[PDB]
């Protein structure tokens, strides 16, 4: 035989780790998401079309709601980042002061129940309505 | 949304997508590798005499 | 310099090989991609060095 260069016969290559080869879903168990969110079942029918908006998740109350509440209506607003903003003693007790840690803005002087009291007996009668 | 998930292995499902992009990547990175190597032979030569 | 013109067709040669190795590891791995383009990069280097030295 003639030797070439930089081919080395004892030098093996394997595949990824993991394979792009085989469905990625199906080896880590992504069936369950697969088929519960597949546009179409797996025996060659249409599944059912899922809604744009969540009326599927808000029909099982009882209440006003009759549109959907989004950004352009003027009802929400951005809450995103004040939604995103973060902060002897054995494992338990360390734990029920972690459950205390943020008690203190349930009682007065942040939340007094008799000055709620005061400025909710100043409501009259009617709402304004167009 | 979250009664939605049953294993809660969204965590896989994200890392399993950034190792996608890793991946699809790669394959760029070695095309722009080689270039790189075509770029390192442009002063490389020894022209003809003069 | 037929020494160098028969190691230069085993450049070529060796070249033409390791490209096809880089090929199947990117088919099947692209994540030991480094050596072989390492290779491929010393190989070109020692072909461009055999003309070089073939210059004169």
């Amino acid at each position: 035989p003639s030797y070439y260069y930089y081919v080395d016969p004892e030098t093996t290559y394997t595949y990824q780790q993991p394979n792009p080869l085989q469905d990625l879903i199906s080896v880590y168990g992504l069936d369950d998401i697969s088929r519960q969110v597949a546009r179409t079942n797996l025996d060659g029918t249409k599944a059912v079309k899922l809604r744009k908006s969540y009326k599927n998740q808000i029909a099982d109350l009882s209440g006003k709601f009759s549109t959907i509440p989004t950004r352009e209506n003027g009802k929400g607003g951005q809450i995103a980042h004040i939604l995103f903003q973060n902060n002897n003693m054995s494992e338990q007790q360390w734990r029920e002061q972690l459950r205390n840690r943020d008690i203190a803005l349930f009682q007065p002087p942040n939340f007094d129940w008799d000055l709620c009291s005061s400025v909710l007996s100043q409501f009259e009668r009617s709402y304004p309505s167009e | 949304w979250t009664r939605t998930i049953k294993q809660n292995n969204f965590h896989v499902l994200i890392d399993l997508l950034n190792w996608f992009r890793t991946t699809n990547m790669n394959v760029n990175n070695c095309i722009w590798a080689l270039k790189s190597s075509l770029n390192s032979m442009t002063n490389a030569k020894l022209p003809n005499v003069d | 310099y037929q020494y160098k013109i028969q190691e230069l067709r085993k450049l070529l040669k060796s070249l033409l090989l390791n490209y096809l190795e880089l090929i199947g590891v990117l088919s099947i791995n692209p994540d030991m991609y480094e050596r072989k383009v390492e290779n491929i990069r010393t190989i070109l280097v020692n072909i461009h060095h055999l003309l070089n030295e073939y210059r004169p």
